[PDB]
């Protein structure tokens, strides 16, 4: 009866990643992590990468679109397709027992798929739908518009599809796209609750189409741009980053401290952040309620980094300015040795609650897994950021207020400062 | 023994949509899964499928038909539609059987 | 194997303090852990004076203890990295924390702290007073929110169920450091509340803390007393909230539960798991298996809807809730009701096979992480009395057939007179006798 | 308890309902009828053919 | 099989608590599925 089992990696000939782990869970989950996104779309196809995704319930080579919801519905189990820019999981969860049945399902979709053209057009206008519904948090105005204004290409491409291109993607652009993408050395089987010896059985005598590395991406030209859009909100939402670190960079723990050196968002409901100095060191410019967190992303060519802040209409060039003074005072010394080690135990804490849930933990196996085929023990990652100096924390600090900025804001824009104001 | 395709050949020259310039899958009525089908079909085949019933339509209106040149010959048949047809059919069958089970 | 996987899962421990806090736990292998106190606390425990006193108590549970001010309490607890959230329902209060399994003495200490020895400053609530009171302008423009209030406003109209959880702009205008305190020591008592913790923890290191902590013990057999709240009567009843600039309407249907002890309340949660819920980014579309949801797209019938049975302690309110355009809500409304009908009436075990299926993955779903599992936990003695494993739930629900749930529906269901909230653009849904007249005959 | 009993049993199901009343028009009528029939040739005695029949039957 | 829906269309929260927890811990995810409210982060 159930024991402490370890996680066990395999690479097939096909360069196809095999990372499983047995938790004796009563609930299977399994995942296909693809490189696949936005980043690879060119001027030619934009969107091709949201439509995709909604594409998943369409008929395939061994499943009808009728028997993929029916089927998994049957018992219990659910699909779903998570995405970035640069990164495409498709996932399914069910009980232990019906994990072979719906596992069919979630290979032919990834595997098979056959956009019949009459599918794919009625599919095309749920583009709208999806995007009118995300779009209606303002965060993802300005994020989307922060990608544009920080890069030329690639990473530049919007995560959902552009409105001039919807209902104007082609059945044979989307079957380029999963023949382009969907390639062997660019994918990794991740299972959670499965043994290894039958997911591993799964990817090879089911699992294979074509190999190879496929298409590439132009590697991530930085910018610097400007996008502001004014829609009288009474919140002006805003971005400012510079170029940060890739992912599995030397640079990519320091700044990850950096952003909890500065804060990043309340660990107290209705609390003040007393841990932040960006949190404080506005709160003391401004008198109203606002918001303003530590912003990082680490892609796989490159990252950014900086600060959001969600703040009243007038107001908002008092938070950004103070926002943008504490990353300056950050950068001249203002580090404390204790907050390093703060930050770095804040850090450390909240990977390993993140890992707790299903969703945490499979796609934290099955990221490190897709790009360096491996699995990094807890206690190594737990090493690999507290070896992190006070120094590289105020050096991080140092390229940004160095580096050239770009800026991202929607809102009532009539008080928020231009980029070459800070 | 060629008797199937005597027999096949000779009810199409005997049904005579073909002397209006129309096709076998022209001359099918339209229930429920016809008209599905017919969604299904690219622009320039159902572009050219309304074109020829406007123009039967309007021979019929005339009671002429088509000079022996312009009529469809029973090689040159295009079935555009029936294999869309028993798609949609397939797929049906699968839904009332896997609404029963 | 899934059948081996249920009987493996480690059992609760639960021990009992002088004063009667009970403390549970599951233990795991976790780095991380979720241990917080859930009271038996909430708007039904308030009343006409004190409505929204727990509510304004929530706001003031991390702003400073006595031992700790705010200043303190903030920077003591976000150097952990440890996150303190809560929340107040109408029958349920929570504090708890998310930190590592190691720093749980000191937040088991955290949390003794702030159920008792809570600072109330008399500057500190005169803040909260604006917060709370922009809280409620926010949380009136959530329709699903508006809704659901409005639908226990009429259900049990007339009782202490009827009140919002939140509280009047009266109250939260006026009320004392004096009413503030009342209610803390009024309701957190020992007996009513649960120590629960699961992560990486000992148990018995765990009701050590426990016990030192929570201390004092009761002297009187009153205090030893858990209350017996009033009964709340439903009443087959509607309101209408219209407004035509209202984009798109809400409309919820209700009627009254069994309330947490009843093992009718499976029966109702596979009936609810067979008709399901609904949004126009289901990428399933017109293919789900859920009838009222393929109708749903068929027809363009709604935005979305969704069914629930919240249960309390000796009611609950078994319905639906769903959001339309002007002029699909009648057909919506229709199909919604055809398929109450449908329960009472031609359940398939088919159907049931796969609603099963669907209230298994749920229930386990239900369980990803230590938060959900301390919610669970917090939440399983608070109102069973005791943890029901999961093994045991599906043991309960694996009973469940066709013909039970049809006999289980028609008993809750079938002629009797459901209550009824509508919010917004509300001209295509009418008559209260045309609703009730869709209660019977399928 | 008749207007619980009567209504679990009877008006519960639209098909009892009409059960119910398809049965309760067959006793009302056998009722109603004697009834009314009793009242009104009461209200007449000696008037009637009925009454006075008697009186010319040497037969 | 959970998650909580929305709706609306095309062709407040205004207090610093409430609407807190919104800032981009990391960027943006773009989820959707086949039986459940189409997420994003
Ligand atoms: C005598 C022996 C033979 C008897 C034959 C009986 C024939 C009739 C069979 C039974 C028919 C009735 C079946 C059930 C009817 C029914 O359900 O009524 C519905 C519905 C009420 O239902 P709810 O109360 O909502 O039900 C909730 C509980 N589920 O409708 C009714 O109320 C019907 C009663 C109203 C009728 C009023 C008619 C008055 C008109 C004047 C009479 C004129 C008579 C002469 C007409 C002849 C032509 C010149």
């Amino acid at each position: 009866c159930p024991g402490a089992e370890d996680l066990e990696i395999t690479k097939l000939p096909n360069g196809l990643i095999i990372a499983s782990l047995e938790n004796f869970s009563p609930a299977s989950r399994i995942g296909v992590f693809i490189k696949a996104g936005s980043r690879y779309e060119t001027t030619a196809n934009l969107g091709t990468a949201h439509l995709l995704r909604l594409a998943s319930p369409l008929t395939t080579k061994g499943a009808s679109s009728f028997r993929i919801t029916r089927g998994i519905e049957a018992v219990g189990g659910s699909l779903s397709v998570y995405s970035t820019r640069e990164k495409m999981t498709y996932c399914v969860e069910c009980l232990r027992d019906h994990v072979d049945t719906v596992m069919e399902y979630l290979l032919n979709v990834t595997t098979a798929p056959e956009f019949r053209p009459w599918e794919v057009t009625d599919l095309q206008p749920q583009l709208k739908v999806d995007k009118a519904v995300a779009f209606q948090s303002p965060q993802v105005g300005v994020l989307e518009n922060l990608h544009a204004a920080a890069y030329k290409t690639a990473l530049a491409n919007p995560l959902y599809c552009p409105d001039y291109r919807i209902g104007k993607i082609t059945s044979e652009q989307l079957h380029h796209f999963v023949q382009n993408n969907f390639t062997s050395a660019r994918m990794a089987l991740v299972g959670i609750g499965v043994k290894h010896s039958d997911l591993k059985q799964v990817a090879e005598q089911f699992l294979n189409i074509r190999s190879g590395a496929g298409t590439s991406s132009a590697k991530a030209t930085y910018w610097g741009g400007e996008i502001r859009e004014q829609n009288g909100h009474s919140l002006v939402h805003a971005a400012v980053v510079t170029e940060g670190a890739a992912v599995g960079s030397a640079e990519a723990n320091a700044f990850s401290v950096l952003q909890h050196v500065l804060g990043a968002g309340p660990l107290i409901k209705r609390g003040s952040s007393v841990t932040s100095k960006l949190y404080q060191g506005v709160a003391k410019a401004t008198t109203q309620p606002f918001d303003a967190s530590a912003f990082n992303v680490n892609y796989s060519d490159s990252g950014l980094f900086g600060f959001y802040t969600i703040s009243q209409a007038a107001h908002a060039g008092e938070v950004i300015r103070a926002a943008m003074n504490q990353l300056k005072a950050a950068a001249q010394g203002g580090v404390t040795e204790e907050d390093v080690t703060k930050a770095k135990n804040q850090l450390k804490a909240t990977y390993l609650m993140s890992v707790e849930t299903a969703q945490g933990l499979l796609n934290e196996i099955g990221s490190e897994a897709l790009l360096s085929g491996t699995h990094t023990a807890p206690s190594v990652v737990a090493q690999k950021i507290d070896s992190v100096t006070s120094a590289d924390v105020v050096n991080a600090a140092k390229k940004f207020v160095s580096g050239k900025k770009s800026m991202a804001a929607s809102g009532d824009l009539g008080s928020t400062p231009f980029l070459d104001e800070l | 023994g060629r008797l199937m395709d005597r027999i096949r050949k000779w009810y199409y020259n005997a049904a005579g949509f073909n002397k209006y310039g129309l096709m076998r899958d022209d001359t099918l009525y339209e229930d429920d899964d016809v008209k599905e089908a017919l969604k299904r079909l690219p622009e320039d085949l159902y572009n050219e499928r309304m074109f020829r019933i406007k123009r039967a339509l309007d021979l019929s209106l005339k009671h002429r038909i088509l000079p022996k040149e312009q009529w469809v010959k029973y090689e040159e048949d295009k079935p555009y539609l029936e294999p869309y047809l028993k798609e949609v059919i397939r797929e049906r069958l699968e839904r009332e059987a896997w609404n029963k089970k | 194997t899934y059948a081996q996987t249920l009987q493996n899962i480690p059992e609760t421990n639960v021990t009992t303090l002088d004063n009667g806090l009970r403390v549970a736990s599951e233990e795991s292998s976790q780095p991380t852990c979720t241990v917080g106190v859930w009271i038996g606390a909430g708007s039904r425990y308030e009343n006409e004076k004190n409505n929204g006193a727990g509510y304004f108590v929530e706001h003031l549970a991390f702003k400073g203890t006595k031992k700790r001010p705010c200043a303190a309490f903030e920077k003591e607890v976000e150097s952990m990295g440890a996150h303190f959230n809560g929340y107040t329902s109408r029958e349920q209060t929570a504090f708890y924390i998310k930190a590592l399994s190691k720093d749980m003495p000191k937040v088991v200490e955290l949390l003794a702290d702030v159920v008792q020895n809570c600072a109330l400053e008399e500057s500190q609530i005169e803040k909260e007073r604006g917060v709370i009171l922009q809280e409620l302008k926010e949380m009136d423009n959530d329709m699903t929110n508006v809704t659901f209030d409005y639908l226990h406003a009429t259900a049990f109209q007339g009782t202490a169920l009827a009140r919002t959880v939140e509280g009047t702009t009266e109250n939260i205008k006026h009320l004392t450091r004096a009413d503030l305190a009342s209610y803390i020591d009024t309701h957190f008592k020992a007996p009513r509340m649960v120590l629960a913790a699961a992560g990486g923890i000992s148990h018995k290191e765990l009701v050590d803390a426990a016990r030192q902590h929570f201390s004092g013990v009761s002297f009187t057999y009153k205090e030893d007393a858990v209350p017996i709240l009033p009964r709340c009567r439903f009443t087959g009843s509607e309101i209408r909230a219209r407004d035509d600039a209202l984009p798109v309407a809400h409309v919820a249907l209700a009627v009254e539960g069994p309330g947490w002890a009843d093992p009718d309340n499976v029966v109702l949660h596979v009936a609810n798991a067979i008709i399901g819920r609904y949004d126009r980014t289901f990428g399933g579309g017109k293919h789900l298996s859920s009838r009222l949801a393929a109708l749903a797209v068929e027809h363009k019938l709604c935005h979305s809807f969704q069914t629930f049975n919240t249960s309390y302690s000796d009611t609950g309110l078994f319905g639906f809730h769903f959001v339309a355009d002007p002029l699909s809500i009648d057909d919506m409304m229709f199909c919604a009701q055809g398929e109450w009908m449908r329960l009472c009436t031609s359940t398939t075990e088919s159907e049931v096979k796969r609603a099963k299926n669907h209230l298994r993955s749920a229930m386990v779903a239900q369980l990803d992480g230590t938060t959900p599992v301390c919610e669970t936990i917090g939440s399983h003695l608070l109102n069973y009395g005791r943890r029901i494993s999961l093994e045991e739930w599906d043991s309960r629900i694996s009973a469940v057939d066709a013909r039970m749930v049809r006999d289980v529906c028609s008993k809750y269901i079938y002629d009797k007179c459901p209550a009824l909230a509508a919010v917004g653009p509300i001209e295509q849904l009418l008559d209260y006798n045309r609703i009730r007249s869709g209660m019977y005959w399928i | 308890a008749l207007l619980r009993q009567a209504y679990s049993a009877l008006f519960r199901r639209t098909s009892t309902f009409a059960l119910t009343v398809v049965l309760g028009a067959v006793l009302f009528e056998r009722a109603f009828d004697q009834g009314a029939d009793a009242i009104f040739e009461h209200l007449n005695e000696g008037k009637l053919w009925k009454h006075i029949k008697h009186k010319y039957e040497a037969s | 099989x959970x998650x909580x829906x929305x709706x609306x269309x095309x062709x407040p929260l205004l207090c610093r608590e409430s609407m807190s927890g919104r800032s981009a811990r990391r960027d943006l995810v773009a989820g959707i599925s086949l039986n459940a409210p189409a997420s994003v982060r």
